[PDB]
RNA sequence: GAUGGGGAAGCUCCGUUUCAAAGGCCUGAUUUUAUGCAGGCCACCAUCGAAAGGGAAUCCGGUUAAGAUUCCGGAACCUGG
RNA sequence: GCUUGUGACGGCCCGUGAAAAUCCACAGGAAGGAAUAGUUUUCAUGCCAGGUCGUACUGAUAACCGCAGCAGGUCUCCAAG
RNA sequence: UCUAAGGGUCGGGUACGAUCAACUUAGAACUGGUACGGACAAGGGGAAUCUGACUGUCUAAUUAAAACAUAGCAUUGCGAUGGUCAGAAAGUGAUGUUGACGCAAU
RNA sequence: UUUACUUAUUCAAUGAAGCGGAGCUGGAAUUCAUUUUCCACGUUCUAGCAUUCAAGGUCCCAUUCGGGGCUGAUCCGGGUU
């Protein structure tokens, strides 16, 4: 029985990024002195389209604290922020828009992007354009902070987590249909070969779990163990419930 | 730009051939007025910590 | 003279994909098109390219807005949020 | 309102509107008050700032854009500053101003 | 590749050092509108560049001429 | 007041000079036969005195402190009018308008200008403006 | 795709600046003499990979059985010293 | 007019359409440098040298691939009335 | 074989004149063995049923389709100490220059 | 079994840059003897400029030109975080 697709996926092959013109890889400057103590100026130099991503990413530069010499980064830009715009990041920075700061010092309520998990992991949660996260709340001892991430889950960090203010720029960017093929073509053109995807229901068995038959058909339940195994997992993994979700979802 | 003299590659003011001149009088009030605003800044609040 | 009836700029798009979704485009299209004032020298002059990019033929200003729309609604109403919160501790 | 006052002046006084003409004015040292517009730069708001202090000139920062200033002086064009030279019967020269 | 006018300059060519050859070149060539008149070329084969001098007038060329280095090398036509 | 008047400290704005410090030593309001603006007669600094330290001894001192300077017919848009100012007198009468017009008139002038800027540096008389405004 | 490494019985596999003590430039100090040391930097980390991508600089006339932007003639231009 | 080069514009994008060598410039001002004579080779002129391998022809209904002088295949530029 | 309309370029104290250069388009006569897009070039049309929406894809060498794909719709997994996938192993790898407006699976 | 420790083991970050402890100074504090303490302890109108062990102060070399110490910049532990 042949491997099946996503099992090729993992071997990298045709099915790497597509990486030649992106602008770098988006990060918050690394968590040091100034930024941990104080806060440090910067400047939106430019705020630049990034191929394959969402949003846009803003180039914003620095000075170097110990040698003479700039030094710039890639921040995601947040709605709203803009060239010639100044940054302030650190635990002593104000709370507007654009800055960055350790989600101990802002109230509840605050609304940040491109958070990390931990301190210094130079940001990690909400970078899709659209997204943002949402403190709800802080335990002063054992420093936490508790947020609600862009899936709906709460999490809860430490208060050194540096977030920056507002949310991701270039929002509302998926109620455009598609349309085409064409456009999706080109979508997925730079990010990964992806696209177009074969029914596993098109297939032979060799191919596919669902391969065969003479009509389409899955032939057995579709929903797929856990503990499934390599070449199984293909439907609806770990799949706890099924069917049309009629009712109103949002967690509480 | 190596075959070619020193005139070609510049223009007579601070920064000849790197900034854009209109670009360069905004250098200059500016960094004249940031200066003198600093002035002001230094002894309002040296006033403050006499007056508080 | 009116030229269509009520396709406007989705017209290009013919009888193909359906009523609806033309429909869908044809909203966001206008908004992204769309020629907007800026907020620095107050002009109508700020125009797309590039989803979430939009910047300013005279006085060039780069903003970083929504995809098809400079600003957008969540962005205003947490721009709304950050002044409360940001007040509550200057007093 | 202000810009009651201001329409006064505008309808029997004298006055330039500009940038590059307040300028003029100031270094003449005609000027009797300068309005300045919300969203004009600060380098240029701090230039005038300067110009107005040299020239020991009072200063009023309407809380308007460029496009509505225009409007306050009763003109279809913008206007991100005007000089009182001559206020007509308008009493912006002496009051809260 | 040089075309030169100043006599003066020329006749600091011609004298050198580096200026081994020259040559005279004569033409028939026409005036204004109707008559012909009788150009001469005076180049000077420099090192790195041929200088080259028009003398429109007959009477200024033939003085030139025997202005010449009795040294130099000329090549007549 | 008219605070282009006979001592104020400027700035030029716009070319060669640009960034320079000068001093206004006779204005002409309005106009000129010639400059149709309205415009200033300045003299000013085009090469400041280096930084002087401890370490400099006897004849490089002398030498940091080598004044360059300069003259200008200048329209008042290419200045910055300055809360500060400068003493004139020394070289009220060098710096005219009869002084451009011949090169020699003009060499003649820096050289007063030069012997007033240098002797002012020395003994901190007006300071800033022997120093350089960086941009 | 070498390298300190890490796997693997092993042929070898992984890693590519990677948990590595990873190197050379400017000239001064020599006037025993040729290059030891006096500064100060730069921490940049191999290498291969395009006869369509990047890229210092040449043209015209003449010429052979068969070569020519390569010869000859003339007239240039770039790079280094 | 045709080919082609180019310009100032304009349309499109959930697509916004390489890298590096290399070259220049500016900010800086270490430092060096004159009247009994100094500084200057980014102005002109002048001197020397420029290695190594490829360079013929075919490129197709006969010089390549299809057992072949095979009606197949096999990337391009110039283009008159 | 005629007719009409549509342009350039110059001087005028602070209404025009003078020439230069163009195939387009409409109108009117005459004329022929009624022929004339004279060769060349160049859509057959209409009313329905079944079926796939469309453009695109494939069985090189018997199947081009109604099959594949697509946009759209819906479901599932996952907050990185992670989902899915690779490897004999590992100080190993794909997604990942990535973060739910995301990646993965139907 | 719970929950605590940090040196094994494990994860990240950085040209292992400012860690932990004490002291200075401000100042809230209310003084129940006098300090029991708690925080602070150089940067936010502006698309400028920020580099040569740093200027200053002070101490030496034996004054020449150069150059060095200390301070500026508080102590203590070498646990990079
Ligand atoms: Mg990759
Ligand atoms: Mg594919
Ligand atoms: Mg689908
Ligand atoms: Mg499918
Ligand atoms: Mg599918
Ligand atoms: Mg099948
Ligand atoms: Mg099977
Ligand atoms: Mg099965
Ligand atoms: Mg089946
Ligand atoms: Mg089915
Ligand atoms: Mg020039
Ligand atoms: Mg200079
Ligand atoms: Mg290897
Ligand atoms: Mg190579
Ligand atoms: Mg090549
Ligand atoms: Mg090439
Ligand atoms: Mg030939
Ligand atoms: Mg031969
Ligand atoms: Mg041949
Ligand atoms: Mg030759
Ligand atoms: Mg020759
Ligand atoms: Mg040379
Ligand atoms: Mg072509
Ligand atoms: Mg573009
Ligand atoms: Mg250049
Ligand atoms: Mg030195
Ligand atoms: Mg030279
Ligand atoms: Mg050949
Ligand atoms: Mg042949
Ligand atoms: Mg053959
Ligand atoms: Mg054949
Ligand atoms: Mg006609
Ligand atoms: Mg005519
Ligand atoms: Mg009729
Ligand atoms: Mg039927
Ligand atoms: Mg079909
Ligand atoms: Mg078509
Ligand atoms: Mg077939
Ligand atoms: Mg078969
Ligand atoms: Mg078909
Ligand atoms: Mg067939
Ligand atoms: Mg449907
Ligand atoms: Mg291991
Ligand atoms: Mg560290
Ligand atoms: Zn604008």
């Amino acid at each position: 029985g042949r491997v099946i697709r996503n099992q090729r996926k993992g071997a990298g092959s045709i099915f790497t990024s597509h990486t030649r013109l992106r602008q770098g890889a988006a990060k918050l400057r690394t968590l040091d002195y100034a930024e941990r103590h104080g806060y440090i100026r910067g400047i939106v130099k430019q705020i630049v389209h990034d191929s394959g991503r969402g949003a846009p990413l803003a180039k914003v530069v620095f000075r170097d604290p110990y040698k003479y010499r700039l030094r710039e980064e890639i921040f995601i830009a947040n709605e709203g922020v803009h060239t010639g715009q100044f940054i302030y990041a650190g635990k002593k920075a104000s709370l507007n828009v654009g800055n960055v700061l350790p989600l101990g010092s802002v109230p509840e309520g605050t609304i940040v992007s491109n958070v990390e998990e931990k301190p210094g992991d130079r940001g990690a949660l909400a970078r899709a354009s659209g997204n943002y996260v949402i403190i709800i709340g802080h335990n002063p001892d054992e420093n936490k902070t508790r947020v609600r991430l862009p899936s709906g889950a709460k999490k809860v960090i430490s208060s050194d987590a540096r977030g920056v203010i507002g949310v991701i720029a270039g929002g509302g960017r998926v109620d455009k249909p598609l349309l085409k093929a064409g456009r999706a073509f080109h979508k997925y053109r730079l990010k990964r070969n992806s696209w177009p995807k074969t029914r596993g229901v098109a297939m032979n068995p060799v191919d596919h779990p669902h391969g065969g038959g003479n009509h389409q058909h899955i032939g057995k339940a579709s929903t797929i163990s856990r503990g499934a195994v390599s070449g199984q997992k293909a439907g609806l993994i770990a799949a706890r419930r099924t069917g049309l979700l009629r009712g109103s979802q949002k967690t509480q | 730009y190596a075959t070619v003299s020193k005139t070609h590659k510049t223009v007579s003011r601070a920064y000849g051939g790197s900034r854009c001149a209109n670009c360069v009088k905004e250098r200059i009030i500016r960094a004249f007025l940031i200066e003198e605003q600093k002035i002001v800044k230094k002894v309002v609040k040296e006033q403050t910590e006499a007056a508080k | 003279a009116k030229r269509t009836k009520k396709v406007g700029i989705t017209g290009k798009y013919g009888v193909r994909y359906g009523s609806s979704l033309r429909r869908q485009v044809k909203k966001l299209e206008i908004q992204q098109h769309a020629r907007y004032d800026c907020s620095f020298c107050g002009k109508k002059t700020v125009k797309r390219g590039a989803a979430g990019i939009w910047t300013c033929s005279c006085c060039k200003k780069t903003v970083a807005g929504g995809a098809y729309t400079v600003s957008t609604a969540a962005a205003a109403t947490v721009r709304s949020t950050i002044r409360r919160l940001r007040e509550m501790v200057e007093a | 309102s202000i810009n009651q006052k201001l329409a006064l002046v505008i309808k029997s006084g004298k006055y330039t509107l500009g940038y590059k003409s307040t300028v003029k004015s100031l270094r003449q040292g005609k000027s009797k008050l300068i309005i300045i517009a919300a969203n004009t730069p600060v380098l240029r708001k701090s230039e005038l700032e300067y110009y107005a202090m040299l020239s020991k000139t009072k200063v009023y920062y309407f809380q308007g854009g460029n496009n509505e200033l225009g409007t306050a002086v009763g003109k279809l064009f913008r206007v991100g500053v005007v000089s009182i030279l001559e206020a007509g019967d308008s009493d912006i020269l002496t009051t809260l101003a | 590749a040089r075309e030169i006018t100043d006599i003066k300059q020329f006749l600091e060519l011609t004298r050198r050092a580096d200026v081994k050859t020259a040559t005279v070149k004569i033409n028939k060539k026409l005036n204004k509108a109707g008559k012909p008149f009788r150009q001469t070329k005076f180049k000077v084969r420099g090192s790195s560049s041929l200088y080259t001098l028009v003398i429109n007038d007959a009477g200024k060329a033939k003085k030139l001429i025997q202005s010449l280095p009795p040294t130099l090398k000329v090549n007549r036509l | 007041a008219k605070f282009l008047k006979a001592g104020k400290v400027a700035v030029v704005v716009r070319g060669r000079y640009a960034g320079k410090k000068v001093v206004i030593v006779k204005p002409h309001d309005e106009g000129s036969k010639s400059h149709p603006f309205g415009h200033a007669l300045v003299a000013g600094i085009e090469r400041y005195p280096l930084k002087v330290t401890k370490k400099h001894g006897a004849k490089k001192v002398a030498k940091r402190t080598k004044i360059k300077p300069f003259i200008k017919v200048v329209n008042y848009n290419h200045l910055l009018p300055t809360r500060y100012t400068l003493d004139v007198e020394a070289f009220k009468s060098v710096v005219s308008t009869e002084t451009f017009e011949q090169p020699s008139q003009r060499e003649e002038a820096k050289k007063v200008v030069k012997k007033a800027f240098e002797e002012r540096h020395q003994a901190g008389k007006n300071q800033w403006f022997f120093s350089k405004l960086r941009f």
